[PDB]
């Protein structure tokens, strides 16, 4: 399976986007949390069908997927929103009908932070003119590299998304020299990804045990993340 | 608990 | 500054090596985690030298070597600890004097969690062949971009820091493709120092709280600063 | 986040 047929294959896998709409007045703590969650219960179901339709994930032992799930879906998830959101600076599109304002961020303790730490990824990657391409290999090289006999046979699905991404910034033509940096300066930020995911479960925990929104089901399962 | 929903998703649909 | 002397100065920049007198008493919950915390202590006041002799750093604004510094130490930390377990399979050597089983991290509620994180990512730089100069940039690198006339100066030096790692693996004579390869997994590997990182700031806060571990000026001072 | 320790040692050789 070449590089051009990998990156093809996540391009087609891309989940549609899942349509949610803000609530009718201005937004209160509970009513935002309830946006979010909602939000993110839809897009983890197809975020497990996404998962499915890379190259060799379904081939994994049934424990390692479920690891990998239940370590990065956080990191997923914003690393989409980053995405749907690169061509609106101070804005975060979390759905169509619902785009949020840094500001609104204020209405839920805490969370304002999680805002910030996402828009100032966000203006990065704007910075380096992420691309489509890029991007699709990042999500699934962030899935892959959760790491958080199949082990091996992981290691060479991670190796060949990252082979994708490299070949993908050569075809933007640049010299060989600032490929190389290129693809420094992308993968430097899946640190800051990893440290929004964190702040970020950490928070939604929190936002649970405060009784300030319902977490059941598929989220809990995940937020837990002790099925196995 | 420990198979129920995102195992049922990863192996049932 | 060519690539390749850049890196001399970061070399010129390692802090000296770190004991902790005698790792005396076979090790019990309690003098087990002073040990970790009173050669954290002394290892933080050699962390503040080392990021000063790094070039251009101390250019930075008071405020911005602050906050790069409370956000990275633990990872530093970590990044250390691994670099000094690489040829020592199973074993996390902290000191010539502190050198601990995953076993005697079953002692410590919630360390061996921790331990198995360290284990498994400095057994992953083991299989790269981490070199030393590697090792360098990396160290360097976590420093820098810890970061969720100053801010352009400090892209600046983290950009000639990835421009001296890119250098470090031209000379391995390696394919060019596999010059790419090696540094996207070198630089994958930092999500894992970061996620180890957390993990260990959030178990030793809460053993600060509980008055578990002697109380280290510094090193509380680090720890307090970093979670507000 | 300030107070003293880590800025003196950021100040003095
Ligand atoms: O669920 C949460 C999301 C989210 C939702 C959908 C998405 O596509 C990306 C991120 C964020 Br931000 C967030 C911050 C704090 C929380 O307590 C819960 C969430
Ligand atoms: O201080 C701690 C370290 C440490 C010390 C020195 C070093 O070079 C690297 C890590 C770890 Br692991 C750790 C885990 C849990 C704690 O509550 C405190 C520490």
């Amino acid at each position: 399976l070449s590089p051009e047929q990998l990156v093809l294959t996540l391009l087609e896998a891309e989940p549609p986007h899942v349509l949610i709409s803000r609530p009718s007045a201005p937004f209160t703590e509970a009513s935002m949390m309830m946006s979010l969650t909602k939000l993110a219960d839809k897009e983890l179901v197809h975020m497990i069908s996404w998962a499915k339709k890379i190259p060799g994930f379904v081939e994994l032992s049934l424990f390692d997927q479920v690891r990998l799930l239940e370590s990065c879906w956080m990191e997923v998830l914003m690393m989409g929103l980053m995405w749907r959101s690169i061509d609106h600076p101070g804005k975060l599109i979390f759905a169509p009908d619902l785009v949020l304002d840094r500001d609104e961020g204020k209405c839920v303790e805490g969370i304002l932070e999680i805002f910030d730490m996402l828009l100032a990824t966000t203006s990065r990657f704007r910075e380096l003119k992420l691309q489509h391409k890029e991007y699709l290999c990042v999500k699934a090289m962030i899935l892959l590299n959760s790491a958080m006999d199949s082990s091996r046979k992981l290691a060479h699905l991670l190796n060949a998304v990252t082979d994708a991404l490299v070949w993908v910034i050569a075809k933007s033509g640049i010299s060989s020299q600032q490929q190389s940096m290129r693809l420094a300066n992308l993968l430097m930020l899946l640190s800051h990804v990893r440290h929004a995911s964190n702040k970020g479960m950490e928070h939604l925990l929190n936002m649970k045990c405060k009784n300030v929104v319902p977490v059941y089901d598929l989220l809990l399962e995940m937020l837990n993340a002790h099925v196995l | 608990s420990g198979s129920h929903k995102l195992v049922q998703l990863l192996t049932t649909t």
